[PDB]
């Protein structure tokens, strides 16, 4: 886990479509599931999506389900979050990192992030 | 988080005295405590680890005790080279690897000495630059605790003064203070009387030194 | 024998980068926990980062994502790369060997890192003249104002006058420049006979000033 | 033939983390309800399998690894973690399929003068491979000079004891940890749910 750069866009109109991209190096991208973490201005960080190495299992939060789609191309070691039906509440900064999932005692699934960081800045979406 | 506190902040003692300084923790840390000594301009020196075990090459007068939330460092006989700042450090903490204490400074005790107070008006050369600095000098006082009040036309001033205190002197073990009141030239010409009032143990009443602009 | 020798400190603009190095003798950096601890001017000691024997690296929250700890084993040297400095990192940094519950035994001499957007400026020397008000003691001095960076050196009568001289620690102002005062207490009978000059040297600006303080 | 989970979970004396105990569950019927219907576990995290489906699955073998660590170190018992426990005492594989369960043990493993029978490996040159057990008591060499089996400067004993006192904070307080690992091989399946 040597680095993780991010891209995708900035200011964008409501009800629009845009995709956010993340790059990876120093590890087998297909081996580790990657996740998108969104941090709102003045609010806490929130897990929006997580995708397995295969992509056969994709997990999304209820706050954004039905609108964003998370995809990965293991060929280029890149992470994609396609954002559609945009609303002003989705205005935040997005970050990528390696992620792992666990089941609690009652069967619900939560996600844990490998300790690292990706540096980027967004001001409107 | 576990917070480390150290008391006293300042302690005055003489050579041969027995010195005890305490370090407290918000939550019990068992014996995960270390004691270090630092002198001005030099790196910290490890004195005690595990809160009771002496580091090799450290004199036996240093001793540590305590478990849980309260720990103590004791010097059986204070020696002239033992005058320094002492820190306590938590070991195997989370999230930080270790957390140091605020620090305790051990200083040379002596008789109470009243300060000598002098006031210095701004120089005309500085007045040409557009800024005026008035200086108050407190010379050769003990104990260190002293208060300086800057007054302009009998009005107490806050937010325009900066202070500096020298270390204990090599000969008479006396501290000295220098306070600067910085203002604009226009404000300096707008007022006439500038005074510095010093409060100290050696003074029965606070001592005020004043000057009037333009003599 | 045992010694950690540091280098790489200096003056940096905010947002800049600096690499600190710590060469080791008497211990192997690989086989030891190696930590960086910084002391801010006039404050206590704060842990920065730690590197393990197995390669695990841990950083403090204040410097997460900006500082990187590394080691070279051919040179037995510990390295700290500091990027995006933010002027609260201005401190004296030390490299130490960590023994966990046994504490940090071996420290280094420390290197000073100062982060400031201020420009190197020559000091202005002004006279703190003695007051007209005696037969006893009078106080005179010099104010060395608006200089960057530290340090400066102040002497009296080219070193002939060292008794009663107090050169106070400098203070950092809102402008980012330092101010200092040097005072001396002299017999007042010598005010009209002996001529007192303060000699101030600021090497970074190549400034040398001799200011005569005379009663006004 | 009920699987002996209680032998690991409800045992009086646990093991040190540097010498973590492993028990092989085989040829028995396992009811995981006793584990996932209990309220005595501070940490219950299953990676790669949900507890609810566990009673409906068959495995070739099961492994129960028990040890005692500090609370602040319980986070290290997880895939892709770094730390003294993870690097030198007990390493979980990144592709870990199993359940980590942990409960407080201040009532049993904390003594007024301190329990010094629980130890962790403090010094080790290289990080531990997954499911490795280092029980060496060799003196660690921190410098060029050989130790010759004598403790001294740059020559330290590899194991250090936890100070487990009842007045310690929760992070410094002891926690008992059991890790269940389920293995399926090209062999007859012996561990099955009800
Ligand atoms: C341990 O004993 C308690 C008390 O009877 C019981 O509730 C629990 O199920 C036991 N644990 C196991 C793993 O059997």
């Amino acid at each position: 886990e040597v680095q993780l750069q991010e891209s995708g866009g900035g200011l964008v109109q409501p009800g629009g479509s845009l995709r956010l991209s993340c790059a990876a190096s120093g590890f087998t991208f297909s081996s580790y599931a990657m996740g998108w973490y969104r941090q709102a201005p003045g609010k806490e960080r929130e897990w929006v999506c997580a995708i397995s190495g295969s992509g056969g299992s994709t997990y999304y939060a209820d706050s954004v389900k039905g609108r964003f789609t998370c995809s990965r191309d293991n060929s280029k070691n890149t992470l994609y979050l396609q954002m559609n039906s945009l609303k002003p509440e989705d205005t935040a900064v997005y970050y990528c990192a390696r992620v792992v999932s666990y089941y609690d005692q009652t069967g619900f699934v939560y996600w844990q992030s490998y300790d690292y960081w990706g540096q980027g800045t967004q001001v409107t979406v | 988080d576990i917070v480390m506190t150290q008391s006293p902040s300042f302690l005055s003692a003489s050579v041969g005295d027995r010195v005890t300084i305490t370090c407290r923790a918000s939550q019990g840390i068992s014996s995960y405590l270390a004691w270090y000594q630092q002198k001005p301009g030099k790196a910290p020196k490890l004195l005690i680890y595990a809160a009771s075990t002496l580091q090799s090459g450290v004199p036996s007068r240093f001793s540590g005790s305590g478990s849980g939330t309260e720990f103590t460092l004791t010097i059986s006989s204070l020696q002239p080279e033992d005058f320094a700042t002492y820190y306590c450090q938590q070991l195997n903490s989370y999230p930080p690897k270790f957390t140091f204490g605020p620090g305790t400074k051990v200083e040379i005790k002596r008789t109470v000495a009243a300060p000598s107070v002098f006031i210095f008006p701004p120089s005309d050369e500085q007045l040409k630059s557009g800024t005026a600095s008035v200086v108050c000098l407190l010379n050769n006082f003990y104990p260190r605790e002293a208060k300086v009040q800057w007054k302009v036309d009998n009005a107490l001033q806050s937010g325009n003064s900066q202070e500096s205190v020298t270390e204990q002197d090599s000969k008479d073990s006396t501290y000295s203070l220098s306070s600067t009141l910085t203002l604009s030239k226009a404000d300096y010409e707008k007022h006439k009387v500038y005074a510095c009032e010093v409060t100290h143990q050696g003074l029965s009443s606070p001592v005020t030194k004043s000057f009037n602009r333009g003599e | 024998e045992v010694q950690l020798v540091e280098s790489g400190g200096g003056l940096i603009q905010p947002g800049g980068s600096l690499r600190l190095s710590c060469a080791a003798s008497g211990l192997t950096v690989s086989s030891n926990y190696m930590s960086w601890v910084r002391q801010a001017p006039g404050k206590g000691l704060e842990w920065v980062s730690v590197i393990y024997s197995g390669g695990s690296t841990f950083y403090a929250d204040s410097v997460k994502g900006r500082f990187t700890i590394s080691r070279d084993n051919s040179k037995n040297t510990l390295y700290l790369q500091m990027n995006s400095l933010r002027a609260e990192d201005t401190a004296v940094y030390y490299c130490a060997r960590d023994l966990d519950v046994y504490g940090l035994d071996v420290w280094g001499q420390g290197t000073t890192v100062t982060v400031s957007s201020a420009s190197t400026k020559g000091p202005s020397v002004f006279p703190l003249a003695p007051s007209s008000k005696s037969g006893g003691t009078a106080a005179l001095g010099c104010l060395v104002k608006d200089y960057f960076p530290e340090p400066v050196t102040v002497s009296w009568n080219s070193g002939a006058l060292t008794s009663g001289v107090h050169t106070f620690p400098a203070v950092l102002q809102s402008s980012g420049l330092y101010s200092l005062s040097s005072v001396v207490t002299v017999p007042s009978s010598s005010l009209g006979t002996q001529t007192y000059i303060c000699n101030v040297n600021h090497k970074p600006s190549n400034t040398k000033v001799d200011k005569r303080v005379e009663p006004k | 033939n009920l699987c002996p989970f209680g032998e690991v979970f409800n045992a009086t004396r646990f093991a040190s983390v540097y010498a973590w105990n492993r028990k092989r569950i085989s040829n028995c019927v396992a009811d995981y309800s006793v584990l996932y219907n209990s309220a005595s576990f501070s940490t219950f995290k299953c990676y790669g399998v949900s507890p609810t489906k566990l009673n409906d699955l068959c495995f070739t073998n099961v492994y129960a690894d028990s040890f005692v660590i500090r609370g602040d170190e319980v986070r290290q018992i997880a895939p892709g973690q770094t730390g003294k426990i993870a690097d030198y005492n007990y390493k979980l594989p990144d592709d870990f399929t199993g359940c980590v369960i942990a409960w407080n043990s201040n009532n049993l493993d904390s003594k007024v003068g301190g329990n010094y029978n629980y130890l962790y490996r403090l010094f080790r040159k290289s990080n531990l491979k997954p499911f490795e057990r280092d029980i060496s008591t060799e003196i660690y060499q921190a410098g060029s000079t050989p130790c010759n089996g004598v403790e001294g400067f740059n020559c330290y004993f590899p194991l250090q004891s936890y100070g487990f006192q009842p007045t310690n904070g929760v992070g410094y307080q002891p926690y008992r940890v059991v890790v269940l690992s389920f293995e399926l091989l090209h062999a007859p399946a012996t561990v099955c749910g009800p």
